[PDB]
């Protein structure tokens, strides 16, 4: 019907979708048994959690999910939480060895003898679902495994479909915070991999989260409990059109059809307006206006990027909660109006704006507030080069010097794609100062 | 780490050597044929060492002989920690033994 | 119903008889007396494979001691067990051995084997139905060699179609004490090989060799090695006496073991002898169970099969098992070495799982495999017979006996026929 | 008389018919397992239509199967249980409803006192059911349905359970080793009472039990319990000298054995009648008269 | 009526005889003492237990089964166990002597003198039988005893009764796991004898079994209490439609008539598919389309033979529980029109659908599952002539060295029954080679 399928790849991946599936659960009303009260809502798997939860004549809503993790250790700890019952068993598919941060360590020499298993789960999936509209998969670049099992994985599923959507998340590398050194290479490596076969891959960063929490959550030590959670209210807030209701609506396949400009170029950011604490929500007070002048300040993006150093193409605005589209039409026409703001020729209609009226939800004793108006802002604008522009300059030092490449030649591998991945780069940043001029 | 040979002692094995000592002995039967199999005792004051004998009885029937050869018998009232070997410092008329 | 009926034979027949009688007896929980204390109820109910039952609770053990000088005897029946052994079963003679095979085989056995093989037969009808006998005997040992040999070569023709199990301990390679045992050897083993069907090899070199090895108890008696040879037999006895699935017969054993008509000769190995600090410092599994239980040092027949190859193995295992692990492990000892045996008949190992326990120790097995780790034996005894034979020297005590050579001749020439075999086949 | 068995996992009730001798049935099955309509309802229809309940299958009842009627009397024991054991939608068999209910009247004490005493001629202190039954309808003027009688003659029944006593154990015993042709305890009992080691009283059975297995005593384990219940004391220790001096046969008469028919059975010959088989045989007044009113005598 | 009888020849028919009547009691209630308390099920010994039992004059239900064994150990164990009450004293015929492996053994030595005891029971058995449809017989090919044995008494009622009917099931040697060298000479022998009179013969195997238990079941120590109880739901399944009734029923005739194409082959492979534990079945989903899906998983079957390494001519579902025929013609079809599967072009239709309403049961202390969809899968292929070469040339070097042929030859056997046994088998070969050639 309308139903997509969660992939968790990794160390990356697992405490992410811990917090996004307990805040499911939460909002759906699930208790971490995995059954109702006495409210009357189990059935042949059809209601508000068609979308999400296989709840099957056993009466438990079952997450269409699978975890796949290298290292046993923390996917020991998740089976150890509280979720365990409600969790599928041979859904969680571990393994016993790293992938030891080297991107050909894991896409040749452990990943191959377990997409076999991860096939053949996802292939039991495909067949009792009808909808199958995707797959959201969760991984990351400065990962040590969640890199090179990952491409495989991806390469498989978009050989045997080429018929489904491909959205990825990714907490992408630190600007210039680097706790691994084998993160450039193998970064590089997933990107020129996987640019000719991603459909929608976006990008946050943990540095600009933590900087929001100390700005407005006032939260100078927050944790993973904290970025966790937000990533999860944000990938909540895009999927709350699939799950609620609304005026007028917008779905996944409309993102790619109507962001994406050309071939390649695929990578836009994201943000979340108000991010505000108890007290503030309490004797403040948000609106429509300030929401927008708040998405749009160059700060409260989770990527460090100047929006006065690029130029704006394509914008898609979520509304979530109580709204009156006056406002809305009202203010983005004054935005039009700004003149610190900048739009390219091409895109003289860039706003996709989409509502639902069912309010965002809090989880308890966390620190987000209730929130009566939100926002999932999604731009993609021309100033992200210059992070690649970064990772280039960077690159080209260890591969002047040949560092580190023995490990990867020891365990089997050889320039070629070395070589290669550095113009594939420099083709990515060429195209885009040649869409940036007019 | 390594084990070694335990100690004897010279002196209970070479000063009363053969030292012996005799008792007559009866036991209870199952059989009521076997009332009065008149058995005798030799104790050895040199490892604390005991054996039992047989004399042959005139035309009475059992055959005699030996039964068991001298033997270091580990006393009942000697614990599998502790091997005592029924001291003769026990043995008086009409004592309460049992043996294998 | 099927049972056994033992033969105890020489002066280490009576070793092994008084040892191996007693161990059984303890398991079954029989005091010395007789008087039946029954905490077993499967081995009260199966107590009649070995044992016929007595009035009030006793049991004779069918077993017919053999000798010559009644001292011995008289020792055995003084041991703590002389008493549940027969009276009826003491026949003895009056003559001194000469630890002389010449005149076992032909002056003393001649007013002897009448009166056993009376004795025999009549165990033979008083039971139902054997599968065969076990004899108990040494082959170097001079009067158990010359009278078991006279002895299986008339129950040959007595029964054709029983088990004639013979057991035979291996003179020392480094002294035999008794320097006319290599001609011993020689003429018994033709007669040995030609009238039995299953022969066990055992040598005392390699038993003390454990007791250095894990034992380590450096004060070792020839009574503890006894009891070590006690524990082996009882190993492969458990299996008739005992339920489960096991297949029991050593009939069975002898056509699953049994490559053709003249092999007959296999060689012992067993399972966790528990060393100084092992009993709390070794874990029970399936694992190690295998990994000690194919070893070349806790191997105590021969000479390490390191030079042959193994033709084919059995073993049986007592204890809780299933057969997940000893298939995997099949898999495993398979995979490990694939040259290790011969190619002459793949899979060429038999499993069995006795679900009784030994009392008081969780798991343990016995081991029995056939392999080419007896040509250096017989090449040894080879070289020691022709080297003394070349100048025919004590010689004339056995011409007085009344011998000649060319028995002899035709002994070694059989013997060099079974090395032939042997290399002809495997290698 | 029919099967109906009301299968509580599926609300289906099977509808099975036993072959009798000489007559005119040669059926049996009659309704496979089905869900049934409720003998209340319409064939045109809008709402949810209904199904037989296990609310009215109550003892002594009125039912309709589709057409024909039937009529329910009997209960086997296992279903009694089950049905007091949880009673929120079984308050019948609740008899304190029923006490209450008796309670109700007052003024017919005396009367059912001399009702009570002309009935009986003897005072036997027991009386016959059918009686019983007949006066407490008159009593509640056939107000009373059969369930809630059928349970308050089983809370007060007369008490009479037994069992077979020692006497045919030990007849079988003897029989049985005059059989054996071990029949001579000669061989066995005074070896016993040598083979007694360390005694002073009497012995653990542990002893004599393991004694007889191992001088293969023929007799089956089973009846080797038996008779080890039937000799024994709160540690097992009976006077083993008494105990063989009796299983002994020095002296015995020699009674044999019936056939196992089925005639006290119940699709065989009893009764089979209104008062089928009998529930609760006899049953006794003056306990049940005192919970009522039976005051002004003995204590009350 | 609706009756059978059962054999169980051999040290190991006997004791799945145990474990499946141990099952059979329970379904029908029957206690381990055999009488119910108060309540009825008894009659003119005529109703639905009457398929096994024929509960008599004393009200003890009485199975239709006899044992015949050599070693009498373990009829021993079963006479003194919890089940020697109800098993009826003298049908339970021991011998004193084993069979030792050799098949001459039982086939010229002891056999011989056991079988006029045991066509005497059967025939004072088949009196008191109606309907008889046929004979449930249970030996083993690397039977340590009953190869030879089951070969006698099977040839003799074939010869003496040519109209009812014979079922062979048999636990199949292993491709490589080996527990007797022997094994091939009685296996070829019995092959041999058997395969001009066995109407269907049924093959299993111990290591399949155990990588089901640690595949799914989750059973990593089995032991055959386990795979034992496997095997007595395999056939409490396939006679389920004798027992109760429902919409459309089978019968063991229509085996006969329609698995087997042509005389000589009569081998086909049986499977179950929701072999399933406790929180499995608690927790997740089972439906038609899915548990057939799985029950042509090649993996799930019971021998070593690839299905692209064979092709299918015939299969037979047996629906048990709650299914219905659309979605049974819905999840065929679509398994048809799966391409995977290479029908032959014989049969156009290759399927043989039976249905029944009765759930299967669990028993206590089991591994099975509270299953309402079970489905019994009976099909034959052309995979399986991989392995009777696999036993061909495992026998064929074997031979010609001759290892232990003296053993038979001593207890009076020639070879020209060994050396016709390999052209049987190769004829057996090309018959398969030219079925399945088109
Ligand atoms: N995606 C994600 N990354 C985190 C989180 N916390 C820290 N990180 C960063 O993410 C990276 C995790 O990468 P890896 O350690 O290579 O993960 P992996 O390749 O799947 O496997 P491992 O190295 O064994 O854990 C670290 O380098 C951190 O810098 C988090 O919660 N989620
Ligand atoms: N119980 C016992 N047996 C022993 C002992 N030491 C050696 N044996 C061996 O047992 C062997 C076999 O003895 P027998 O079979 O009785 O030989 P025999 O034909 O009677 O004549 P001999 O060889 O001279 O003894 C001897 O040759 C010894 O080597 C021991 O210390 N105790
Ligand atoms: N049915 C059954 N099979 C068993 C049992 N225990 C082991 N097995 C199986 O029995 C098969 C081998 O049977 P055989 O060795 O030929 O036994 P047999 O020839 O009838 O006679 P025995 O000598 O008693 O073993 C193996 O494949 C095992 O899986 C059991 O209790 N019941």
């Amino acid at each position: 019907m309308r139903e997509c399928i969660s992939i968790h790849v990794g160390q990356a991946g697992v405490q992410i979708g811990n917090a996004c599936w307990e805040l499911y659960c939460l909002e759906h009303g699930i208790q971490p048994d995995g059954q109702m009260p006495s409210d009357k809502t189990i059935g042949g798997g059809d209601d508000s959690f068609n979308t999400f939860f296989s709840e099957t004549g056993a009466g438990k809503h079952v997450p269409r999910a699978v975890f796949v993790d290298l290292e046993p250790t923390v996917v020991d700890e998740v089976r150890t939480g509280t979720y365990r019952q409600l969790f599928h068993p041979e859904q969680l598919i571990t393994g016993k060895e790293d992938a030891a941060n080297n991107y050909a360590r894991g896409h040749y020499t452990i990943g191959k003898e377990i997409v076999d298993l991860v096939l053949d789960r996802i292939r039991k999936l495909a067949d009792l679902c009808t909808g199958l509209q995707g797959f959201l998969i969760f991984h990351s670049f400065g990962g040590g495994t969640g890199s090179g099992f990952a491409s495989l994985l991806m390469e498989r599923l978009s050989v045997d479909y080429g018929k489904k959507s491909k959205l990825e998340f990714a907490i992408y590398p630190a600007p210039q915070v680097s706790t691994a050194v084998v993160e450039p290479y193998n970064s590089i490596l997933t990107t020129h991999t996987t640019l000719e076969h991603s459909d929608c891959a976006f990008m946050v960063d943990n540095e600009a989260i933590y900087d929001i929490c100390r700005r407005n959550l006032d939260i100078e030590r927050p944790t993973y409990t904290n970025l966790n959670r937000l990533i999860g209210q944000i990938v909540s807030s895009i999927t709350a059109s699939l799950r609620f209701d609304g005026a007028l609506n917008v779905d996944l396949t409309e993102f790619q059809t109507n962001l994406v400009p050309y071939p390649r170029i695929h990578f836009p950011l994201a943000t979340y307006a108000p991010v505000i604490s108890a007290e503030k929500a309490y004797h403040e007070q948000l609106s429509v206006a300030e929401i927008t002048n708040a998405c749009f300040e160059p700060a409260n993006q989770m990527v460090k990027c100047d929006p006065r150093h690029g130029k704006y193409m394509a914008c898609c605005m979520l509304y979530r909660g109580d709204v009156v589209p006056k406002d809305v039409n009202a203010a983005i026409a004054t935005i039009k109006t700004k003149r610190t703001i900048q739009f390219v020729d091409w895109c003289p209609t860039g706003f996709k704006v989409g509502i639902n009226y069912q309010p965002p939800t809090v989880v308890p004793g966390g620190d987000l507030a209730k929130v009566q108006r939100a926002v999932c802002m999604l731009s993609n604008t021309t100033a992200i080069a210059e992070a690649w522009a970064r990772l280039d300059h960077k690159f080209d030092l260890m591969y002047a010097k040949r560092a580190f490449v023995h490990w990867y030649v020891g365990e089997g591998m050889e320039e070629g794609e070395f070589s290669e991945a550095r113009e594939d780069l420099a083709a990515l940043e060429k195209d885009y100062e040649e869409v940036g001029v007019d | 780490l390594i084990p070694k040979a335990p100690r004897k002692d010279v002196v209970k094995m070479l000063m009363n050597d053969n030292k012996v000592l005799r008792y007559l002995a009866a036991l209870e039967s199952p059989i009521p044929e076997d009332k009065d199999r008149r058995f005798v005792f030799s104790y050895f004051l040199a490892t604390d060492m005991i054996s039992i004998f047989e004399p042959p009885v005139r035309n009475s029937g059992i055959i005699g002989g030996k039964f068991l050869g001298r033997t270091k018998v580990v006393k009942s009232f000697s614990p599998v920690d502790n091997p005592i070997y029924y001291s003769p410092s026990d043995f008086f008329i009409g004592a309460v033994i049992e043996v294998f | 119903m099927r049972e056994i009926v033992h033969l105890q034979a020489g002066q280490c027949g009576n070793q092994i008889g008084a040892k191996f009688w007693e161990v059984i007896s303890d398991e079954h929980g029989i005091d010395p007396t007789g008087t039946y204390h029954g905490d077993s109820d499967l081995q009260l109910e199966r107590i009649n494979v070995y044992y016929n039952e007595a009035t009030g609770g006793k049991y004779v053990p069918r077993a017919v001691l053999v000798d010559l000088e009644p001292g011995t005897m008289d020792s055995v029946r003084s041991g703590p067990f002389g008493q549940i052994f027969r009276p009826d079963n003491f026949v003895f003679g009056q003559s001194g051995a000469g630890n002389n095979w010449a005149k076992g085989h032909y002056t003393e056995g001649a007013e002897l084997v009448d009166s056993v093989l009376d004795v025999v037969r009549k165990e033979a009808e008083s039971c139902d139905c054997l599968q065969g006998f076990q004899l108990t005997h040494s082959l170097g040992g001079g009067t158990g060699s010359g009278m078991g040999t006279l002895l299986i070569s008339k129950i040959r023709e007595e029964y054709p179609d029983r088990i004639m199990n013979t057991f035979s301990v291996v003179p020392s390679p480094k002294v035999s004490d008794t320097v006319v045992e290599p001609y011993n050897a020689t003429l018994s083993v033709h007669q040995l090989v030609e009238n039995t069907d299953e022969t066990y090899c055992i040598d005392n070199e390699a038993l003390y060799d454990i007791c250095f090895r894990t034992l380590k108890l450096t004060t070792p008696t020839y009574g503890d090695l006894n009891h070590l040879v006690s524990a082996t037999m009882s190993g492969v006895t458990t299996c008739l006496r005992f339920p489960g699935q096991l297949n029991a017969d050593l009939r069975k054993l002898a056509v699953n073991m049994v490559p053709f008509p003249r092999l007959h000769f296999f060689m012992p190995g067993f399972a966790p002898l528990t060393s100084r600090g092992s009993q709390q410092y070794r874990a029970l599994t399936v694992p190690e169970l295998t990994q000690q239980m194919f070893d070349a040092k806790n191997m105590m027949a021969a000479c390490d099969p390191r030079h042959g190859r193994y033709l084919t193995v059995a073993a049986v295992f007592r204890g809780r098992m299933s057969m997940k692990e000893v298939d995997e492990q099949m898999l495993n000892v398979q995979n490990k070495n694939s040259s290790y045996f011969v190619e002459w008949i793949p899979n060429n190992v038999k499993t069995a799982v006795c679900d009784i326990p030994p009392r008081g120790l969780k798991m343990s097995a016995t081991f029995i495999g056939n392999s080419t780790a007896i040509q250096e034996l017989f090449k040894r005894i080879s070289e020691q017979f022709t080297a003394m034979f070349r100048r025919k020297a004590f010689l004339h005590w056995y011409t007085g006996e009344g011998m000649d050579e060319m028995e002899f001749t035709e002994a070694e020439s059989n013997m060099n026929d079974l090395v032939s075999e042997y290399q002809q086949y495997q290698d | 008389i029919f099967v109906i068995a009301f299968y509580l996992s599926d609300d289906t009730i099977s509808v099975f018919e036993p072959i009798e001798n000489n007559s005119g049935n040669a059926g049996g099955m009659f309704l496979k397992r089905s869900r049934v309509k409720k003998p209340g309802q319409e064939v045109f229809k809008s709402e949810f239509s209904e199904y037989i309940k296990a609310e009215e299958l109550y003892i002594g009842a009125t039912v309709n199967i589709n057409g024909y009627l039937f009529i329910l009397l009997n209960a086997d024991e296992y279903t009694l249980n089950y049905m007091e054991n949880n009673t929120d939608k079984f308050p019948y068999s609740n008899f304190e409803l029923a006490i209450q209910k008796l309670k109700q009247e007052k003024s017919k004490s005396r009367e059912i006192t001399q009702v009570f005493a002309a009935a009986d001629y003897n005072h036997t202190k027991v009386v016959p059911y059918n009686t019983f039954r007949d006066i407490l309808m008159s009593i509640t003027m056939g107000k009373l349905i059969d369930q809630e009688l059928i349970t308050i003659a089983r809370h007060y029944r007369v008490p009479e359970i037994m069992d077979p006593d020692l006497a045919y154990l030990i007849a079988r015993a003897h029989e049985k080793f005059k059989k054996n042709i071990f029949e001579n305890f000669d061989m066995f009992i005074y070896n016993c009472v040598y083979e007694d080691r360390e005694k002073k009283g009497v012995l653990p059975t542990k002893d004599i039990r393991r004694m007889c297995k191992s001088s293969r005593l023929p007799l089956d384990d089973d009846f080797l319990d038996c008779l080890l219940s039937r000799f024994e004391d709160k540690d097992h220790q009976i006077n083993y000298e008494i105990f063989f001096s009796v299983l002994n046969w020095r002296m015995n008469p020699t009674p044999d054995l019936q056939a196992p028919p089925y005639l006290k059975e119940k699709c065989e010959d009893v009764w089979v009648g209104m008062p089928s088989p009998i529930p609760v045989k006899y049953v006794r007044y003056l306990d049940f008269l005192i919970d009522v009113y039976g005051l002004e005598d003995n204590m009350l």
